[PDB]
């Protein structure tokens, strides 16, 4: 029993991996599974930041 | 100052010599003005300019922050982050303050060594052959015409002709 943010009762935990080239990801599930559909190739490594700004 | 020439016994500056930092000004029969030594001053402008670089280019590799965020059962490291990086800004601060009061006061130094250095220059070529008056000046006993002025300045003032 949880309380209603957004109005739900039920929640999301989301999970990430980086898949390197030339290997696979595995799934298996019997339900409650928040599937991917798409994902984001990274193309570009440099120097950046996330700024914190309004 | 500590040399003691600079609001010291030279009681003040001059207006009048726009050319250089240190100088002279003479007095005779033909007439008077100011001219600056033009060495001591580039000397002068050397020093300061290299100082200045120097003072800029040491504070070139120095403490840069980076972005981190943690979560709010992370307090602990969060706050380490955090001391971190305040205490690096904090010394980085105190080194730039503490530097620029530091070679302040050797540059305004410097330049009250310079003029005590230009006056004593001066002084041990005439030696006896002028009153030292005790503010910056020497009056001639002989008459001092304008080539003879110059040869003070150039370093040239023969003594044993007078
Ligand atoms: C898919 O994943 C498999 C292993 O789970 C990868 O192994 C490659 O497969 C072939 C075997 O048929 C090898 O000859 C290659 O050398 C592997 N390729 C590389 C570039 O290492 C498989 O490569 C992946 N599929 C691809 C690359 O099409
Ligand atoms: C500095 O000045 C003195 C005096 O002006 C110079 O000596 C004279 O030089 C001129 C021009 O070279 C000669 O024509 C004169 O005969 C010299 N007279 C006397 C009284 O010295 C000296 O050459 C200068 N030195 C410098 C600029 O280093």
């Amino acid at each position: 029993t949880r309380s209603k943010v957004n109005g739900q009762s039920g929640r999301m935990e989301f999970f990430w991996t980086i898949l390197k080239p030339n290997d696979a990801i595995n799934f298996e599930s019997n339900g409650n599974f928040i599937a991917p559909e798409y994902a984001y190739k990274i193309v570009k490594k440099g120097d950046s930041t996330i700024m914190k700004s309004e | 100052g500590l040399f003691g020439a600079i609001a010291g016994f030279i009681e003040g500056g001059w207006q009048g010599m726009v050319d250089g930092w240190y100088g002279y000004h003479h007095s005779n029969e033909q007439g008077s003005g100011y001219a600056a030594d033009k060495e001591s001053t580039q000397k002068a402008i050397d020093g300061v300019t290299n100082k200045v670089n120097s003072i800029i280019d040491k504070m070139n590799t120095q403490f840069e922050a980076v972005g981190r965020e943690f979560n709010n059962l992370e307090r602990r490291i969060e706050n380490l982050n955090k001391k971190m990086e305040d205490g690096f800004l904090d010394v980085w601060t105190y080194n730039a303050e503490l530097l620029v009061l530091m070679e302040n006061e050797r540059t305004l130094d410097f330049h009250d060594s310079n003029v005590k250095n230009l006056y004593d220059k001066v002084r041990l070529q005439l030696r006896d052959n002028a009153k030292e008056l005790g503010n910056g000046c020497f009056e001639f006993y002989h008459k001092c015409d304008n080539e003879c002025m110059e040869s003070v300045r150039n370093g040239t003032y023969d003594y044993p002709q007078y």
